[PDB]
């Protein structure tokens, strides 16, 4: 089974440079050409690079030509994407794909998991997590409020996944250079406000863990 | 010029009903493509007269 | 230099009906491929050259068309097909994809479970407040949420957090965050979010007071 | 020394799965008598061929290589392979060639299930030089001196159809011998597994 695993990726200020690296698997790495495809959440998709079996022939579209550089190491079975002169149009998700032949054209069979690149210039800010409590029935939704984190990957866990049938994790909204979600969970009336429910918020970029427990009003 | 070339690949399924058309292809237009060796003779000439062998 | 436009952007589908989407080009394209992207993962092998299905795909998907118009036809809709379908060319250089057609499962209409929460005490010490309204388990997606703040309507500072369709109950859940200032928060008494559903004639009004509790 | 070189011995091993697309390149082979890739675990060894043992003891080689492709189906699998030969050398960008472009080169198809099992693919001698050098003694590349006369591609021509109570893949052995072989200018060299 083909397993393409990307690596690298993170936060780069506009003007810096970063090198990504995909990793190959069981099937033969020299018989196929590889690529990089870009995922923005607004528009998608855009393909940016392709290098052949040997490192001789490379292909680029009109936009990223001159900025990006693709390479291979056929003994290590790895890709490399040398990105230089980054700007605000390069904050997106990057996949490594394997280009294969059809009868008349090309096609991408297997893609990787994808690493996230964020190119913007504020600082790495840890999140501030707030409880959400109502001011009576059988089904009562709870919630926490998370506001004040710039890096996009965040992980909210409700009691080590104990209440995972009714977890409604809400996506963040970019506003005032801050991403802001409001995580929620469906809790029966017997559990709350009688038992222990605490939202574990993990922020692996700044390596912080903020544990906040909803108190009754 | 006189050599077999693969021109089409289809697949016949159990969901195709009776008299369904698996392949509908122009034979001479598909041989007039850059990927075949007969293109180097046909790109520079104008008219031709030929027989066809199908397998 | 050549653009693929997918004419349905969002489509709803009942389990057991015919589903047809389209990827139109701006010039003559020989072949157009397809990809399926479920939510949270990467796209997969879906449809190569025009009608060539992949290996593990179900045998009830179709593809046809030539020149400008191209289609993807589903014979019988199931619950395993709630994803996004992109198209792709390979004729000229930029290799432009399609915009994306989101296929979501159509469900019978349900009433929204409404609850609106005050900001907490620690948020008040931060010099601001954000009124958060939960709207759970309602179909369709097209709802009109206005902030009835002492009778007046203020659509400024509205942060609506939409989710995807869950793969178990097939419902939609909504948040609505009203970003305000602490002294702006302490101007009113009545805080109302309402749900404009196409089935229920009157909007569902659930409110709390700031001076309450 | 034709007693060993005219014996077809096994050089490669590849499967023909049912989960591959039409036109996908299954395997690529450099066309030279120095090619082998098989190895064994207990004992630790690198399985030479009878053609690569004689030809490694010379500087220059010449002749027609004969590939033999033995399939192992049941009577119930059904598919075709396309064996294409692209003349050139051992370093050409060959993965961009589509299935329709591969029929420009000299090629041959093979129906898998039948009463015969082996297709013999005699490669003609195509070169610009009369002989071809054993460059594997050296460690750096040089434009002009080469070891192969091209690369050989295997395509998926038709898909593999089969019932549910048979296996979903067919394995193919690749044999390697030589006809009209000529070698001269002896040396000593011990070859190595082409890890491709």
């Amino acid at each position: 089974e083909v397993k393409l695993v990307e690596s690298g990726g993170g936060l780069v200020k506009p003007g810096g440079s970063l090198k990504l690296s995909c990793a190959a698997s069981i099937h033969t790495f020299n018989c196929y050409g590889m690529s990089w495809v870009r995922q923005t959440p607004e528009k998608g998709l855009e393909w940016v690079a392709t290098i052949d079996a040997a490192s001789s022939y490379t292909y680029y579209p009109d936009s990223v030509k001159g900025r990006f550089t693709i390479s291979r190491d056929n003994a290590k079975n790895t890709l490399y994407l040398q990105m230089s002169s980054l700007r605000s149009g390069d904050t997106a998700m990057y996949y490594c794909a394997r280009r294969d032949n059809t009868t008349a054209q090309y096609y991408f069979d297997y893609w990787g998991q994808g690493t996230t690149l964020t190119v913007s210039s504020p600082k790495t800010t840890p999140p501030s997590v707030y409880p959400l409590a109502p001011a009576a029935a059988s089904m009562v939704t709870l919630g926490c409020l998370v506001k004040g984190y710039f890096p996009e990957p965040v992980t909210v866990t409700w009691n080590s996944g104990s209440l995972s049938s009714g977890v409604h994790t809400f996506p963040a909204v970019l506003q005032s250079d801050l991403y802001t979600l409001s995580s929620s969970v469906t809790v029966p009336s017997s559990t709350w406000p009688s038992e222990t429910v605490t939202c574990n918020v993990a922020h692996p970029a700044s390596s912080t863990k903020v544990d906040k427990k909803i108190v009754p009003r | 010029g006189e050599k077999f070339f693969l021109i089409h690949s289809a697949r016949w399924l159990t969901t195709h009903a009776l008299f369904h058309e698996v392949a509908k292809l122009d034979v001479v237009k598909l041989l007039y493509n850059e990927q075949f060796a007969v293109q180097g003779l046909l790109r520079y000439h104008t008219y031709a007269r030929f027989g066809i062998e199908i397998q | 230099d050549i653009v693929l436009t997918q004419s349905p952007a969002i489509m709803s589908a009942s389990p057991g009906e015919k589903v047809t989407m389209t990827c139109s080009a701006a010039s003559s394209v020989s072949y157009i491929h397809w990809y399926q992207q479920k939510s949270g993962t990467s796209p997969k092998r879906w449809i190569y050259d025009t009608s060539r299905l992949a290996f593990g795909v179900p045998t009830r998907f179709s593809g046809s068309g030539s020149g400008t118009s191209y289609s993807l036809t589903i014979s019988s809709m199931e619950a395993e097909d709630a994803a996004t379908y992109y198209c792709q060319q390979w004729s000229t250089n930029p290799y432009t994809f399609g915009g994306g057609t989101k296929l979501e499962i159509k469900r019978a209409d349900a009433a929204p479970t409404v609850s609106i929460f005050p900001p907490s005490s620690e948020q008040l010490t931060s010099g601001g407040a954000s009124v958060v309204c939960f709207l759970n388990n309602f179909y369709p997606k097209d709802i009109n949420v206005k902030w009835k703040i002492d009778g007046s309507e203020r659509q400024n500072g509205v942060l609506n957090s939409w989710t995807d369709q869950d793969s178990k109950d097939s419902t939609y859940s909504m948040s609505s965050t009203l970003t305000l200032t602490k002294d702006e928060y302490e101007r009113h008494n009545s805080y109302t979010c309402e749900a404009t559903h196409k089935t229920s004639t009157s909007p569902i009004v659930k409110s709390f007071n700031r001076n309450e509790c | 020394f034709t007693t060993w070189t005219s014996i077809p011995t096994l050089a490669a091993q590849f499967p023909f799965n049912a989960s591959d697309s039409v036109g996908q390149q299954i395997k690529v082979i450099p066309v030279d008598p120095y090619f082998f890739q098989m190895t064994n675990t207990n004992p630790d060894q690198k399985c030479i061929t009878a053609l690569a043992s004689i030809c490694q003891m010379f500087c220059f080689w010449r002749g027609d290589l004969v590939f033999d492709f033995q399939v192992f189906p049941t009577k119930y699998h059904s598919g075709r392979l396309l064996f294409c030969f692209v003349p050139g050398n051992e370093l050409i960008d060959v993965t961009g060639i589509t299935l329709k472009q591969a029929t420009t080169a000299p090629c041959a198809v093979m129906d898998i299930a039948g009463v015969q099992s082996t297709l013999r693919f005699r490669v003609p001698w195509i070169s610009d030089t009369p002989y071809r050098v054993n460059r594997y003694t050296k460690e750096a590349h040089q434009k002009g001196e080469y070891t192969a006369i091209g690369k050989l591609i295997v395509y998926c021509y038709n898909r593999l159809t089969s019932p549910s109570n048979v296996a979903h893949h067919v394995r193919v052995n690749v044999y390697l011998s030589a006809i009209n072989l000529e070698c001269f200018a002896p040396l000593y060299h011990a070859m190595d597994v082409t890890t491709q």
